[PDB]
């Protein structure tokens, strides 16, 4: 009766979905064909559920290159989906956001539309969209773009929540990811209601130093998401507590409408050989949370201020020891606060125990955390990217694929000042006030 | 920049109660009779401020403060401003906003090391400061 | 014979109004599906104030739970004791208001309160001789907030005369549980303040306290908490459905609790509470349970009441005792303590006596507290109210929901005045 | 009526304690599980001066445990006799003061002294008519001697007119079992000479020479040196809580003994004390206590009284006994002796009987003795202070926690004033 | 709830490390394994406990050779330490203080405050740190002493114990202990709240005197020092007649801030072909213990004056004969007191026996003794160092390796001056005034 459909756009979307859908499948008891072998329905969020015990998601896999999608289809979770949700276009929009925005998404824009209306006319409480893509990929990017357009245009209030994969400060796998990566922000500005970012470069970080994969590859970092995703998604999807929604996120979160840029971090992240020799008190995991190292994103928060943020905990979550942690917290010192907010935590609790996957990399433990925090510092690495464009925008660069596609070099400019107002709304919420 | 220094064990160089709470009263003119009566954290503000130029903004310290909370809001401050000057000895907030004689004795004591350290002799009126 | 109307608002309002109907079936001997297994004729005598009689011998709350998420209501039909509720009176939305005051209090609540309205109607209808409702919800979510708001106004506008109970979860000093809490508490307390008769605030942090000092448990879940709430309702409650050597009822505590009508912001307090262990070092004796009240560690607020004086003192007691004992233990808690008690209201104390212990325990008490220190906690949300209502922060999700400035506005200053109020009679003469 | 509050401090005051309270639940029948298992009237006619009685028939005592290091209380509590003592009354710190004065007395200890006052605050309240307060703690340890004086300077500020006891145990001449208890010892007799009404130094040298010599044990643990200290107090106490052919109570006790205000620093005795076998060699009575009290072997204090005078003495009988022959041994000893007495303290001896005997004995004695022998102690401890305070010996610890040398100074010339009045008094004709 | 950490620094601080943890584990009745198949929880203050019966020690390991902590991982001890306190450098600091406390120290020191901090955050009456580390190498000394710089920097007065490995008189394995001695002493004096001396020379003279072992090795050093410091932490660990507290120590044995160097020695030391023959009367440990034999440093203390003593005595001892004993002491010609300490003598009492490790060379005793002794003859030992650094800094010999790495000259001048005026301050002590 509660439900909430997702919708993976690009490579590293349908990848995403993989993870998350694999981690859905293991927590609802679902077998790979559909069948089923704290808990209220639960499972009737995510998995619509056919005359017999068939259960399928409620999610759209969209991708203009077919090899992921044909991945999908032939892998092991084949039977599952619904074959109309994969949607595949011909040719991709390789890292340019003008083919996926203008050229190339509106030829099958339309069919997605058609099919995402279709999921949600046989739902009764739909709350919002959880959207899974890049801004280095010319399909994530551009796509992205227009369906949030289309979306917003077509659904008037409802929460769309972007999990995007900013681009790194310095590791970086294409050359034009600062264009697509401004154009694809300042297009979303005014239809993410809110946008969590998360970062390559530091989840490889963690996972070369908590769970001790020497040579990990992108199944992990999907791992992570989902186990992130389905954190967000348990005070919905099971019994807890004290339980939080989706617009409670789009509220907590967003102080001003044009900052609304929370940055995610995990906890714990241990190894099996690590599960032993400690408890996992959740003071422990706070202060791992809010220590700057197990962070999601190269930005670090102590040169910056908190304006909000969220913790998610569950499994045996005894809430007098999450007052004492937060309290704790409070006094630190790394720990500053804006001048405006003297209340920054929102704090929910959910009975059910994070699910491990079978072949994964964690550990199964009892206790588990989410935080979402929405900050200053994270303000500093659009600085970096401005910096960047401005380079490849010294000299023409690149300019000629998007001008000859269907676009025109003034968004580029616009695209540009609306950054650096960005920027400067950022730092005008940094300061302090008179009296 | 300013310097910081440590105490661990010194003879001739502890000062007793009674003489430090002297010094409070003498250098921000008021009359403190009660050493861990220092948990309100106004007198440090003030110090930082005497220390060194600005460096604090005295407008959200509250010096009427009579709470708990307040004095964690008092201690933040502190805490922005020994960030601010690069001064790097963790304080204990939570031990010391309980108001308790040890924790205070032992930050006062400390606190008196670093303030000689790192004083010229300028002199001013503590009171347009503080209001 | 004088029946009240129980609602709960918010996820806090149903798992206290859980544990409290499950501390009422408790005193009054009723199994979870609704039938009479008691050994005294006495706890049916009054079974009417919060029971209504179906057929066939069963037994029905007279509670309405409200809330805009279906998880709190699954999870309080799910377990035990939850047969017993009529299904119809499970009132609930879809989407939850959000933390949002706005939803809670005019465009989600607005959907549902029609329903709520009409069943409320059909109880009071059905019921003999209306005495009061008792709301229990909180005012830190938007939906527990905003809905008991206009639910407590429409009521009021529908009844007039009757009195309406609120406990009201108020947020705690040191930390914050949301991030907007300040908008919603000041907004639900200006409802409050405008139509309600009475109000006891409840602080997380206090019940905390209290529980790892004096019942000395390191791993305390809202259970316990809830448990201690519920009893402090059932101790308020407990003069009117049972007798007593000195029968009271809502309506006594009302008039004596309140000397003005805005001031009727209370706090509760219960007795005895004790560990697993220390239970048989001692004697239970109404002057422990005196000393036990007044005191600091005893008071689910979070202000010490020695900042402010004490206006007026109810006490509620359960268990063959001696009257005389009683009073003397209140006119020397009177006499010895002349510093923290209003000069202008001589014997500003009110005593009840029930006869009916609380289970397991010989007997025991209830304490309402109405003093001018809870003023500190209208300033302290005040304050933040300012540091958040300055830079227009978190303004635009109320303001897109329809409302203006002009209601913060006129609601901080509204406050404002209380605190004022609240300030002059502490410095009276 | 007539209650009286027990507070332990330090190790050595929670052994003592122990001891103690084993010593009074043999005396008047009791359980460890705090039942009555006696078989005379007696036993419970008074037992409300020590035992609070709780519910169903229980009785706890009326006992504070005070220590800065968990573990003697773990082995309080860990042993047998230890279900009885109230589970809040065991107030314990977490690191130890560390052999330092300065934070049994400032720093340490004021982390546990509010506490320690409210349970005291709660215990009078509760009693009908309070007595007074004996304290058990020893001046070598820091806990102990910072701790105990910082507990009767505010008990006696909140209480002025009532009596306080403290049992101090005063260290050894020979050998030193601390380092730095000069100090420690200098400011403990300082607090006492201010704010105590009386205390019986007690010295470990002199019961191992007395367990050694008169016992015949070869092998004395603490268990027993404390047995013995145990049993005077219950001789001293003993005149409260059973009747006698003639009554008395510590009230009469320090009138009689303390003629001068600050001189109220006496020794304690005990008797019969006799080895395993030489028991039934030896016809007891009323003679042979006699003589056995007055000499040195049997003085628990290490300082020889012939080598001052005798300045008052209190004896306390227990057992059958014909009073004239009393009154005839203590007229001799007093005549025969007559160097020894202060000759301007005409008749200078105190004499109180009760009217039940002792464990295992028909009956027993007390011996408590104000006497100026032990200004020479005083003095030895004097002059190692000014051997340890001349060159700043360990003084920057205590000048690390916030004192001043004006207060070791001031401290030492009112111990240097004490002597002398003991010598001025000792040389008055 | 009674908590002190233990910070092993350098290879010497690592394998009496080893020793230690195998004594505490056969104290406690702990596997390897960390299960468990006069006593309180005594284990509390060494093992943390987890969520199962596993319990780990709060111990630091940290070495700049990965060649002992290999060792350690790969011996019989894995599955006991939790694998992050086991912190290895990259290169050894080769006997220099320079490459110990400028170049490679800092490079790691971080990590290790990171940890120390995670272990202290979740205890609950922390008292204090137990440093064993070595005089000669490079590491030990120059981390030690970076270490100890930070700790008082960070937290503010809790006792910090030195165990030393004082450099031997004649018997030298390195060349440059000299210059690292004076340094790292120079360095700590102002943050080292107790250091406790011990020579190998002495343990080497009493193994082969009373052990009657003819070739002795390391292990039994160690197995003699974790003896010792059980010894010390009995009264902490157990329930005693006279307990004990670190802060006992530090008040009792120290009365100059400067002069806070105490030595030890313990007893009775007999083998099990010895065990019988004499029944190890309080009075003979005693006399054995102020024999100038038995002391662990080649300094003999009857050419001085004892400032003060420490005695704790284990097992079944009667108070009685513990007075006799040191009346008896105190009596003796060899024993002669400083003018303004007239009682020199602390005594502590244990219930629980010393625990004898199979495969050992002890023999299980019913009572023991730890003699904690603050004298002055020691003193003369510090002279010996200062004559060599005269002599090895009369031609400037190895300086270059210092200078190039980090180092001013002024630094060996002003500990030398440092270390003439500690000489001076030891004599003036040493002397009596008037009157
Ligand atoms: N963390 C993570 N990032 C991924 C993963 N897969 C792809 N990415 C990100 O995606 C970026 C590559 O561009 P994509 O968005 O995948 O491009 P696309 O979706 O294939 O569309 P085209 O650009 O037209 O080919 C890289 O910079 C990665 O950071 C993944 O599995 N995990
Ligand atoms: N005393 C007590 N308070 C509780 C308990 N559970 C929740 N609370 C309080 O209730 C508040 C939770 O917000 P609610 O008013 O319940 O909001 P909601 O009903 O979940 O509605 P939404 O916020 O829109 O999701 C928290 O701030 C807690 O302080 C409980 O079990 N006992
Ligand atoms: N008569 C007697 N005296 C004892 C006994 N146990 C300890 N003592 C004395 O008490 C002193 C012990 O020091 P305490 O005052 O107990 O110090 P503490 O309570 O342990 O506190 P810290 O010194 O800080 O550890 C010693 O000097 C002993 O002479 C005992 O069982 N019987
Ligand atoms: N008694 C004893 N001393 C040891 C032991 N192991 C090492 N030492 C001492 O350590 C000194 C050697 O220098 P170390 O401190 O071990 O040097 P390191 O820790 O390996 O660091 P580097 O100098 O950089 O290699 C020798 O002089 C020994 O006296 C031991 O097991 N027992
Ligand atoms: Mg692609
Ligand atoms: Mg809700
Ligand atoms: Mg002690
Ligand atoms: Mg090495």
């Amino acid at each position: 009766m509660r439900e909430c459909i997702s919708i993976h756009v690009g490579q590293a979307g349908v990848q995403i979905g993989n993870a998350c859908w694999e981690l859905y499948c293991l927590e609802h008891g679902i077998q790979p064909d559909g069948q089923m072998p704290h808990h209220h329905d639960s499972f009737n969020t995510f998995f619509s559920e056919t005359g017999a015990g068939k259960h399928v998601p409620r999610a759209v896999f969209v991708d203009l290159e077919p090899t992921v999608i044909d991945e999908v289809r032939t892998g092991t979770y084949r039977q599952l989906f619904h074959p109309e949700q994969l949607i595949t276009g011909k040719e991709d929009a390789a890292n340019n956001y003008a083919r996926g925005h203008y050229t190339i998404g509106k030829e099958i824009i339309d069919l997605v539309l058609d099919r995402i209306r279709k999921l949600a006319d046989q739902c009764t409480g739909l709350q919002g969209f959880l959207v899974f893509h890049s801004f280095g990929g010319g399909t994530g990017s551009g796509f992205t773009s227009l369906l949030m357009e289309r979306l917003s245009v077509d659904y008037g209030k409802k929460s769309k929540l972007e999990f995007s994969i900013y681009p790194a400060p310095q590791v970086s796998t294409a050359v034009v990811e600062p264009y697509n990566s401004i154009l694809t922000t300042h297009t979303t500005l005014e239809h993410s209601d809110c946008a969590f970012m998360v970062d390559n470069e530091a989840i490889y970080d963690i996972c070369r130093r908590n769970l001790d994969i020497e040579r990990p590859t992108y199944t992990n970092l999907n791992r992570l998401i989902s186990q992130i995703v389905s954190s967000i998604t348990a005070s919905l999807r099971f019994d807890g507590a004290l339980n939080v929604d989706l617009t409670a996120f789009q509220t907590n979160l967003v102080p001003y409408p044009r900052i609304h840029f929370p940055l995610a971090t995990y906890a714990p992240v241990i190894s099996a050989e690590k599960a032993y020799h400690e408890q996992l008190s959740v003071a422990e995991i706070t202060n791992a949370c809010f220590e700057p190292a197990n962070q999601m994103v190269k930005c670090d928060p102590r040169h910056g201020k908190y304006m909000a943020c969220c913790l998610l905990y569950r499994g045996d979550v005894v809430p007098k020891d999450v007052n004492a942690a937060i309290a704790t917290i409070k006094t630190k010192r790394s720990i500053q606060f804006v001048d405006w907010c003297p209340t920054g935590f929102k704090v929910g609790i959910n009975y059910q125990p994070p699910t491990v996957v079978p072949g994964g990399d964690l550990a199964k433990v009892q206790r588990a955390v989410c935080m979402l925090s929405n900050t200053t510092a994270i303000a500093e690495a659009w600085a970096r990217l401005d910096h960047k464009f401005d380079l490849m925008y010294a000299k023409r660069a690149f300019v000629h694929w998007y001008v000859g596609e269907g676009m025109e070099e003034g968004e580029f400019s616009e695209a540009r000042e609306d950054m650096a107002a960005l920027e400067k709304d950022y730092e005008e919420v940094g300061v302090d006030s008179v009296e | 920049m300013a310097v910081n220094v440590y105490s661990t064990s010194v003879t001739s160089e502890n000062l007793s109660r009674h003489d430090m709470l002297a010094w409070v009263n003498d250098s921000l003119h008021l009359n403190y009779t009660k050493i861990e009566q220092l948990c309100s954290g106004a007198a440090y503000c003030q110090f930082m401020d005497m220390l060194f130029p600005g460096c604090v903004h005295l407008r959200k310290v509250k010096f009427q403060a009579k709470l708990e909370h307040e004095y964690i809001h008092n201690f933040k401050v502190l805490q922005a401003a020994f960030k601010k000057m690069g001064v790097d000895k963790i304080i204990p907030v939570e031990k010391l906003v309980k108001g308790k004689f040890q924790d205070n004795f032992e930050f006062i004591q400390w606190f008196k090391k670093f303030f000689d350290a790192n004083y010229d002799g300028k002199d001013y009126n503590p009171l347009l400061a503080r209001q | 014979m004088r029946e009240i109307v129980h609602i709960q608002a918010g996820q806090c309002g149903n798992q206290i109004g859980a544990k409290f109907w499950e501390v009422i079936s408790d005193e009054h001997g009723i199994d979870p599906s609704g039938n009479y297994v008691g050994d005294s004729d006495l706890q049916l005598e009054r079974i009417s104030v919060y029971y209504n009689e179906a057929s066939s011998h069963k037994y029905v709350p007279r509670a309405i739970l409200v809330d805009l998420e279906p998880g709190t209501m699954d999870s309080v039909r799910s377990g035990a004791f939850g047969h017993l509720f009529r299904p119809d009176n499970f009132i609930f939305g879809q989407s939850g208001a959000g933390n949002n005051w706005a939803k809670g209090h005019y465009t989600e609540g607005a959907e549902l309160v029609d329903s709520v309205l009409d069943v409320v109607r059909k109880e009071c209808e059905n019921c003999d001789c209306l005495q009061g409702f008792q709301l229990t919800h909180s005012l830190g979510g938007g939906t527990g907030s905003g809905m008991g708001t206009l639910l407590i106004s429409k009521v009021r506008e529908e009844y007039p005369d009757r009195i309406m109970n609120t406990f009201s979860v108020v947020p705690s000093p040191k930390v914050s549980d949301t991030v907007v809490e300040p908008y919603n508490a000041t907004l639900s307390i200006h409802q409050l303040v405008e139509n309600t008769d009475e109000t006891y605030c409840i602080d997380n942090e206090a019940l905390y306290d209290i529980c790892f000092r004096t019942l000395k448990l390191a791993t305390p879940t809202y259970g316990d908490l809830n448990h201690l709430v519920s009893a402090t309702m059932s101790g308020v409650t407990t003069s009117l459905r049972f007798p007593g050597q000195l029968n009271a009822d809502l309506r006594k505590l009302a008039v004596n609790m309140v000397p003005f009508p805005r001031l009727h912001f209370f706090m509760p307090g219960f007795a005895p509470l004790t560990a697993r262990g220390s239970q048989q070092y001692r004697a239970l004796t109404v002057p422990e349970l005196t000393q036990q009240m007044f005191d600091a560690k005893n008071m689910m607020a979070a202000c010490d009441p020695r900042h402010g004086r004490y206006l007026t003192v109810a006490t509620v007691f359960r268990g063959r005792m001696s009257m005389k004992e009683v009073d003397e233990q209140m006119l020397a808690i009177q006499s010895k303590n002349s510093s923290y008690f209003v000069e202008w209201i001589p014997n500003n104390v009110k005593v009840a006596v029930c006869d009916i212990p609380p289970r397991g325990l010989k007997m025991s008490s209830t304490f309402i507290g109405n003093s001018t220190a809870i003023q500190e906690l209208f300033k302290r949300i005040s304050e933040q109210f300012t540091a958040m209502f300055r830079r227009k922060a978190f303004l635009h999700w109320y303001t897109g929901e329809g409302m203006d400035e002009m209601e913060f506005t006129e609601a901080e200053s509204n406050m404002n005045d209380l605190v004022s109020e609240y300030q002059q009679y502490q410095d009276a003469t």
